[PDB]
RNA sequence: GGUGCAUUAGCUAGUUGGUAGGGUAAUGGCCUACCAAGGCAACGAUGCAUAGCCGACCUGAGAGGGUGAUCGGCCACACUGG
RNA sequence: CGGUAUCUAACCAGAAAGCCACGGCUAACUACGUGCCAGCAGCCGCGGUAAUACGUAGGUGGCAAGCGUUGUCCGGAUUUAUUGGGCGUAAAGCGCGCGCAGGCGGUCUUUUAAGUCUGAUGUGAAAGCCCCCGGCUUAACCGGGGAGGGUCAUUGGAAACUG
């Protein structure tokens, strides 16, 4: 969480789901709330629980393995990084994975996935990829 | 001095020219103010094509057209009506 | 025609039966030259996408040079790539005479067109590379209609392609509707062709 | 009626007489890889009673030339 | 680097070198210049000629020349074919392409366009050698 | 029910202690035209039971892949050793676009269109092991929404 | 908005601003007399070298890379200087 | 322009095919002559008396009124790597610190709208690439209609993120 506290809160997702772990926390705010709750919309996540804290609250992740032992999430990347920042108008969302995947975008309106964005019609800066 | 004029195009021995304003001192097929229509004196009875609405302003402006765009417009009927707008 | 060379070793070099079935590969159906009645050498696929590019351009014998020009014209046109180009090219009107039955060959077809012996819609054309499209006529002219090897060459008449109407009592013919690959000859493939010039 | 450009910036210096020089700070997007640059071009405006000190934020407009390079007049000293 | 570090300087790309120098020049005689132009062929006398031996591991004799060009510039170029009838001071053309045996020879010299004439009794290539046909 | 095909021989020899000893490797991958294909390698002394010895073993690594619409769902790479190839799906009719030993794969699995290219080395035992490892990232459109508990309407 | 060189670091003295007046179709240091000492530059001033500019052309999957002939628009020149 | 385009009628297969390559890359093989000589060569490299690599001849392959060679540019080249590379041993972490300018910056609330997204209006000539029709006996070519092309301007909106 030195400069991007994003950029860290997928890789603390990534590494976890390398070794198989089940259940990770890590301190809340208010933009790595909704992202977390984005997640559990489409199974990513098995569920989600806030805490509250002194200094600012925690939030623990209960991540989701299917059976016979596969993983769901598959991988993560950023593409609004702190040294350079990217912003994609509305016709020019990409879809990721033929739109297996799922991206994640700061619009106008709210943080919002792409199925409905494309559909809103705004654009905004690119959070993440998720597939 | 603005005047109604034509333009070349078309392959060698095979002509097809534009209605287009222009003004007297660019050249033939140079600069021009606006394109009006198409004139194609291949075919036995002539393809002729023009605004009719935008020349009758520019002709309250002060455009004198050419000795044969002369000749079209009246073919076309519409050099009459030209006549009949400038008693108002 | 345009190659004017001696007619059977292109067809059994090519391993295939150009210009219909069997004439040509009946006995010696050995390669060409000094060799090739030895061995055979296993073909790289660099010769397999290039011999087949052969089988086509050598089965309706024109120059490559429009080859290009009719496979990348056939690009811009919608559907499977490979496929409409050999749609594309069976509509020239050589065929469209071959087809009719009123020359034997191909070859014989593209000299009977260019001495002006047919009219499209009632009017001459003069080459073989006119490509007719679906409600057109084709006649004979009314000029040469009593010559001795048209008649002939409409005694044999094999089998008339569906997608083409005919009659010699007027020697008039038309195409019905756009061909379906399978009505073609379609006996080799297509995806080596269009490989071959996506290089 | 048309209405000239109007600008906004900081006050960079008065030793010119009845004339300030002010920077109008803007962010442009880079040529090839994107990232925003702070790029500061300064203009020079008038000052009819050199009340505008240095420091300050106020907004100018264009106008007609009036010296070598002087083309722009203040409305308002938005602040000190 | 990051992508400050290359806003700061910008990625330059390398400067292929030419392989035939002597074909990309000009003498500008007014004013006594290299001009910078580019040519297949130039126009050029000859100065010696005579063989070199070849490199390892090849052990020929090569006939090679020692020419001046329109632009003043004196290299050693190639006889191809079987024989030549090149004496001293004759006006030949020249031409790119180098030979990996002989070390300092670049250029090449065609035959069939000047004072060089066409090799003799050459049955099929016969576009290079510059010979006509044998009616 | 399997279509082996030959991509690569050569010539390895080890020194002994009076002279120098020829061995023939050859590289084959096998498969049939539905999904199903396997690589193998293979060593033996003479060329003709170099190639026998390989199949045998090709037989042991099928690999199945998807063919949505006879073609590869989405785009992946893989990402081998030195070897790094990229594959990505491609219109209809177009044609398989690979190159030398990626193609071959490709031919036998039964998919009709799809790109590539070969990022990372050349050598081509590496670009079968590449290729290989790139399929296994390729997912049917149902087994992604059997995990996320969703279904085919709303991922397209 | 579109070139390289830092083995090219300072440049400018009508210069930068002001008071009147002159001069033009016109604003204007364009010019004049006086006042003050400023103005620009590492976000590349200055100097050196190279180059007419664009719609477009060639290539490339794309981003890009190379060119500015013929056709159209703009500019500059007419044996060299005033 | 010019008795030029075109049409009609009569005559004769007669007057009309060459260039490069054939060891691998790369489609296409034999015989003789030569014997590290003469020579070939884009790279690997061929020739020291049994050459599919020199020269000729027969045959074959490629393309065609053209075929080859040289020169200049783009690609393959992820070989300046934003899309799209790296630095233990392959070239590549300054000998190491103090630090100006610069670059980046923990959590929350209110506010502003420079960045950001979006609506409308104007404009980005004509010709050119693309698409849809139509004319030249077909094509090349020539017409008509549209689309795109801007970190463009004026004005109205949105406030999640950067400032
Ligand atoms: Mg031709
Ligand atoms: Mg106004
Ligand atoms: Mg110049
Ligand atoms: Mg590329
Ligand atoms: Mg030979
Ligand atoms: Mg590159
Ligand atoms: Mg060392
Ligand atoms: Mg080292
Ligand atoms: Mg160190
Ligand atoms: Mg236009």
């Amino acid at each position: 969480v030195m400069t991007d506290p994003i950029a860290d809160f997928l890789t603390r997702i990534r590494n976890a789901n390398m070794v198989k772990h089940d259940k990770l926390e890590l301190p809340a705010s208010k933009i790595k709330k909704e992202i977390a709750e984005i997640l559990k919309r489409e199974g990513f996540i098995r569920d989600v629980e806030y805490i509250e804290d002194d200094n600012a609250g925690t939030i623990r992740v209960f991540l989701k393995y299917g059976a016979t032992g596969e993983r769901v999430i598959t991988g993560l990347k950023r593409i609004s990084k702190p040294g350079l920042r990217v912003y994609a108008k509305s016709t020019e969302v990409p879809k990721v994975l033929n739109g297996l995947g799922i991206a994640i975008v700061s619009t106008s309106q709210g943080v919002l996935t792409d199925k409905e964005a494309r559909a809103k019609q705004v654009g905004g800066e690119v959070l993440a990829y998720v597939w | 001095a603005v005047k109604i004029r034509l333009k070349r195009m078309g392959s060698k021995k095979k002509p097809f020219y534009r209605i287009v304003v222009a003004d007297s001192r660019f050249p033939r097929d140079g600069r021009s103010i606006e394109t009006i229509g198409t004139y194609n004196p291949l075919l036995d009875p002539v393809e002729v094509k023009i605004d009719e609405e935008a020349t009758l302003k520019w002709m309250h402006n002060g455009a004198k057209p050419s000795d044969t765009v002369r000749n079209l417009l009246s073919r076309e009927g519409i050099m009459e009506k030209f006549h009949n707008q400038k008693l108002g | 025609a345009r190659y004017t060379g001696p007619s059977w070793k292109v067809s059994r070099r090519l391993g295939i039966s150009l210009s219909g079935t069997g004439k040509e590969l009946e006995r010696r159906p050995y390669a060409p030259g000094q060799h090739g009645p030895t061995q055979r050498k296993k073909i790289s696929e660099y010769g397999l996408q290039q011999a087949e590019k052969q089988k086509l351009r050598h089965m309706y014998g024109l120059t490559e040079r429009q080859f290009k020009n009719t496979f990348n014209k056939a690009g811009k046109l919608q559907g499977k790539h490979g496929e409409n180009f050999m749609i594309l090219l069976e509509q020239r009107l050589d065929n469209i005479v071959y087809r009719l039955g009123l020359a034997r060959t191909r070859r014989a077809a593209r000299q009977l067109v260019n001495h002006g012996h047919i009219t499209v819609d009632g009017k001459r054309v003069d080459i073989p590379s006119y490509q007719v499209s679906v409600g057109q006529v084709i006649s004979v002219r009314e000029k040469s209609a009593k010559n001795s090897a048209i008649a002939e060459s409409l005694e044999v008449s094999s089998f008339v392609p569906e997608y083409v109407t005919f009659d010699a009592e007027t020697l008039t013919g038309s195409l019905n509707r756009l061909p379906e690959r399978s009505e073609l000859a379609a006996e080799i493939n297509e995806a080596f062709i269009v490989e071959f010039y996506s290089r | 009626r048309n209405q000239r450009k109007v600008y906004t910036g900081r006050v960079v210096s008065d030793k010119m007489d009845k004339t300030i020089t002010v920077v109008v700070e803007t962010y442009k997007k880079h040529g090839l890889y994107g990232k925003r640059v702070k790029y500061s071009k300064k203009f020079k405006a008038h000052d009819e009673n050199n009340i505008a000190k240095t420091g300050d934020v106020v907004r100018i407009s264009e106008t007609r030339p009036l010296s070598a390079t002087k083309h722009f007049r203040l409305l308002e000293v938005v602040e000190e | 680097p990051t992508i400050n570090q290359l806003v700061r300087k910008p990625r330059q790309s390398k400067i292929k070198k030419s392989t035939s120098p002597a074909l990309n020049k000009g003498l500008n005689s007014f004013k006594r210049e290299l001009t910078d132009v580019n040519s297949p062929q130039k126009r050029g006398v000859c100065t010696r000629v005579g063989t070199m031996t070849p490199k390892k591991p090849n052990s020929a004799l090569r006939k090679y020349a020692r020419v001046r060009l329109s632009n003043g510039i004196e290299v050693t170029a190639y006889i191809p074919g079987i024989g030549h009838n090149l004496q001293e001071h004759s006006v030949v053309l020249i031409r790119g392409g180098r030979v990996k045996d002989l070390p300092g020879v670049r250029y090449h010299i065609v035959r069939g366009a000047l004072d060089t004439a066409g090799v003799e009794n050459r049955g099929q290539s016969r576009s290079k050698y510059g010979t006509k046909k044998p009616k | 029910d399997l279509e082996e095909r030959v991509v690569t021989i050569n010539r390895v020899a080890k020194v002994v202690k009076g002279g120098r000893r020829f061995r023939f490797t050859a590289l084959v991958v096998v498969g049939d035209k539905n999904g199903h294909v396997g690589f193998g390698t293979g060593k033996a002394q003479e060329v003709p039971d170099a190639i026998r010895k390989a199949v045998e073993d090709a037989k042991k690594n099928m690999v199945f892949v998807p063919t949505v619409d006879t073609t590869i769902p989405h785009t992946v790479v893989g990402h081998f050793g030195g070897g790094e190839i990229l594959l990505k799906p491609a219109s209809a009719g177009s044609g398989v676009t690979a190159g030398g030993p990626v193609r071959a794969v490709l031919e036998l699995a039964g998919v009709a269109d799809v790109s590539s290219k070969s990022l990372g080395s050349n050598t081509p035992i590496n670009m079968v092991r590449a290729t290989i490892d790139g399929i296994k990232q390729l997912k049917n459109a149902e087994d992604v929404a059997k995990l996320r508990g969703k279904t085919v309407e709303e991922l397209l």
